[PDB]
């Protein structure tokens, strides 16, 4: 069991200075409305997993419990507001460092010293460090719904590819069955086919796990998708449009869907089986993230001859997705000398087990879950 | 690996071959490599007419 | 033609003058090469067709691949000049 301090104003998990007395939210900047929820370290460890997973656990509460999580795609801004630290090096603790392990990270051996908080490895929950990334990457957990999305919107302009007379009748179809989950879908689906037929501004598109592209004539050059072009592309849609897709204006944000920073999780959650020391392999992929990171940056800043960036971008996009989900279909499994295929995100996330798919669903329809009429002791209250 | 400060020509010697200048800097940059002199398009925009171990930065 | 090729951390400059061993000594037409300080892993080959890239960097110690494409000399220049 551990107490959690959780922000009244915008759900978010508040920082606790032990050293400073100082409870505060790093999101929003609250600094007086923030209770201390009593939670089993199960469930504070799978919000924390999410959170590492682009996914947003809004918290709301009740009475000094949680009432509800409202599901959600984590912004950058708040991702950078969450974090500790922009982490930079790719190495282990050889004993700690500015990169991976406590550079305000949390504490986890005998060296007390943190994030101003500077509580003890006995008992400090980590903190989010955060890689600014290089170049977007797909969030591989979006990869199909940005397929759809791309493909049942406009480019240049944005638009649902629907015609106001369609949105008008639709919007309202959507309101009518805004409640039932199975429906709504279906009437989610119908909107795609219908906008993925049309070619009139009021090309065609290509997949697996990551790829996109638009075919254009000349003749059939396949003009591939860029992260870049996929999100500007997507950064576009209206909020307006949003519904006529899954999306929520506030919540999930198509372009939230390609990396532009990734979450690096606190220490508490990436533990080593210390003994020349068993390094976690969510500690593992965050070295060889940043390593190809840092080596983008450096050949983006010096010459850029593209074919090179490119190469390295669709390598720093393959580091990303082996993290995000090393079972991923059309990935190659990121393996250690061994052969041992790495067991990451998805693979912790899912046996509280969690089947994956649901929860993206749920961040993208903005879903609540609520914690209320057969309570679930798993989870404290 | 000490590259001349006029031709460019990185040597190992205590003067360049190609033209022979005493003059050699060890704080040298972006290695270029010719095999033909009349095909090769890096060549014609350095300026260099003799196959071998060229330098950019010294 | 400039075919970009993968190189490993550091093998830059050895693998760039390895590659030129077995060129002309072996009777492969590449016709230059170029190692800049500046890019990190990876190597240019000036050579006409894309077999000539291919029968050089085989059985070549720490020059992992060649690149899907082809380098327009104008995105190189920048390197060259300086
Ligand atoms: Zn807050
Ligand atoms: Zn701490
Ligand atoms: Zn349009
Ligand atoms: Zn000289």
């Amino acid at each position: 069991k551990t107490e959690v301090w959780v922000c009244e104003n915008c759900g978010h998990i508040a920082l606790e200075d032990k050293r400073r007395r100082r409870v505060y939210c790093p999101v929003c900047g609250e600094e007086e409305r923030i209770s201390k929820v009593e939670m089993s370290y199960a469930f504070k460890l799978l919000l924390d997993e999410l959170k590492a997973m682009v996914i947003r656990p809004k918290l709301n509460l009740s009475e000094k419990v949680i009432g509800s999580i409202e599901f959600g795609i984590l912004s950058p801004q708040e991702i950078r507001k969450m974090s500790a630290v922009e982490v930079t090096v790719p190495d282990t603790y050889d004993p700690i460092e500015g990169g991976v392990m406590d550079k305000r990270m949390g504490v986890i051996d005998p060296g007390l010293r943190c994030e101003t908080c500077g509580g003890r490895a006995g008992e400090c929950p980590g903190h989010f460090g955060h890689i600014e990334l290089a170049r977007p990457v797909i969030h591989v957990g979006f990869a199909k719904t940005i397929y759809r999305i791309l493909e049942s919107t406009c480019r240049e302009c944005g638009r649902i590819k629907l015609t106001d007379e369609e949105i008008e009748e639709y919007m309202k179809k959507i309101e009518l069955a805004r409640n039932r989950r199975s429906e709504f879908n279906e009437i989610i689906k119908e909107i795609h086919k219908k906008a993925k037929e049309r070619m009139v501004c009021p090309p065609i598109k290509f997949e697996k796990p990551t790829i996109y592209w638009e075919i254009r004539k000349d003749n059939e050059y396949r003009h591939r998708l860029m992260p870049t072009e996929v999100r500007d592309w997507l950064e576009k849609i209206p909020d307006k449009d949003l519904p006529l897709l899954g999306l929520d204006p506030e919540k999930s944000r198509p372009e939230w869907m390609v990396l532009t920073v990734l979450p690096v999780p606190p220490v508490t959650a990436r533990p080593s089986i210390t003994l020349i020391r068993a390094e976690d392999d969510l500690t593992h992929k965050l070295v060889d993230i940043i390593r190809i990171n840092n080596r983008l940056k450096q050949n983006i800043e010096a010459g850029a001859p593209q074919l090179i960036i490119e190469d390295l971008w669709d390598l720093l996009q393959y580091h990303v997705t082996t993290y995000i989900n090393n079972e991923a279909p059309g990935v190659p499994p990121a393996k250690h000398k061994s052969g041992r295929p790495l067991k990451t995100l998805a693979q912790r996330l899912k046996g509280f087990e969690i089947t994956v798919q649901h929860l993206f669903e749920a961040a993208e329809k903005g879903e609540v879950d609520n914690l209320n009429g057969v309570i679930e002791n798993v989870l404290i209250g | 690996e000490k590259a001349c400060r006029h031709c460019h020509y990185i040597t190992s010697e205590d003067r360049c071959p190609v033209c022979g200048s005493r003059d050699l800097s060890e704080e040298w940059f972006d290695l270029v490599i010719i095999v033909d002199v009349e095909n090769s398009e890096i060549a014609k925009k350095i300026g260099a007419k003799v196959p071998g171990k060229y330098a950019i930065r010294v | 033609k400039i075919f970009a090729v993968r190189v490993t951390h550091g093998q830059e400059e050895t693998t760039a003058k390895l590659i030129y061993s077995k060129v002309r000594t072996y009777n492969l037409p590449i016709y230059a090469i170029l190692a800049p300080s500046r890019v990190k892993g990876y190597i240019f080959v000036e050579a006409p067709n894309k077999g000539v890239v291919d029968e050089a960097i085989r059985g070549i110690r720490h020059a992992r691949g060649v690149l899907p494409g082809e380098v327009p000399f104008k995105e190189i220049e920048h390197f060259l000049e300086e």
